């Protein structure tokens, strides 16, 4: 378990600074929810260990909070429309004479596609990808330590 | 008796060649006979690499 405090989250994300706009219980609830996506079991053998894992959890809480304020604020005609506003990465946008076309993320999976919808999710996806190099190896025993080798090594 | 040790110092004293019986290896040539301390070519020198290769391949 990882204890979540308002102070680190608020100075990490200055947009979420107003207690009135973002109550403490809302942040705590979204931290509990993000615990399911990334387990907060802190171990020294994990690739996500310590402050890196805490940063990952904080970025996901920012992601969920961004979706939530998108939902509550809307806005269609002064409220929330039917079916809500869907997330996802804005590939191309056009307002007036201004047009923007951005590169699409390599989202090959639903989790990655949902992450790419918000920059906090993009933060989390980048951190997970950069920590996800190599892999694990389950099972197996030191079979080689019972056989003599060059230079009198592991006789 | 060229390049044939006349005496052998074992413990201080020098035993004569005729007093003792010397058995030596394949008797290397003269120019590098002193390099073998006037002895012979050792079978350990002949098989410390071949034996290692055989044992490591067996491993």
């Amino acid at each position: 378990m990882v204890i979540f405090d308002e102070h680190k989250f608020r100075t990490l994300f200055p947009e979420f600074a107003d207690p009135a706009a973002y109550p403490d219980v809302r942040l705590q609830m979204y931290f509990d929810i993000a615990c399911e996506f990334i387990s907060d079991r802190d171990s020294p053998y994990r690739i996500l260990n310590g402050k890196a894992l805490e940063a990952c959890l904080y970025l996901l809480t920012a992601h969920l909070l961004s979706l939530s304020t998108m939902q509550v604020q809307g806005a269609a005609g002064g409220g929330v429309t039917a079916g809500g506003t869907q997330g996802g990465f804005i590939t191309s946008a056009t307002v007036g004479e201004v047009s923007v076309a951005k590169l699409a993320p390599p989202a090959k999976n639903g989790w990655q596609w949902w992450l790419s919808g918000t920059p906090y999710g993009q933060e989390l996806w980048a951190l997970l990808s950069v920590k996800a190099v190599g892999g694990f190896y389950i099972g197996g025993l030191p079979e080689r330590r019972g056989f003599r080798k060059v230079g009198g090594t592991f006789w | 008796h060229f390049y044939e040790p006349d005496f052998w110092i074992i413990s201080g004293k020098k035993y004569h060649r005729s007093h003792l019986v010397v058995v030596r290896g394949p008797q290397p040539p003269d120019i590098l006979k002193p390099t073998y301390i006037f002895g012979g070519i050792p079978l350990t020198q002949r098989i410390y690499e071949r034996v290692y290769a055989a044992e490591r391949t067996a491993n």
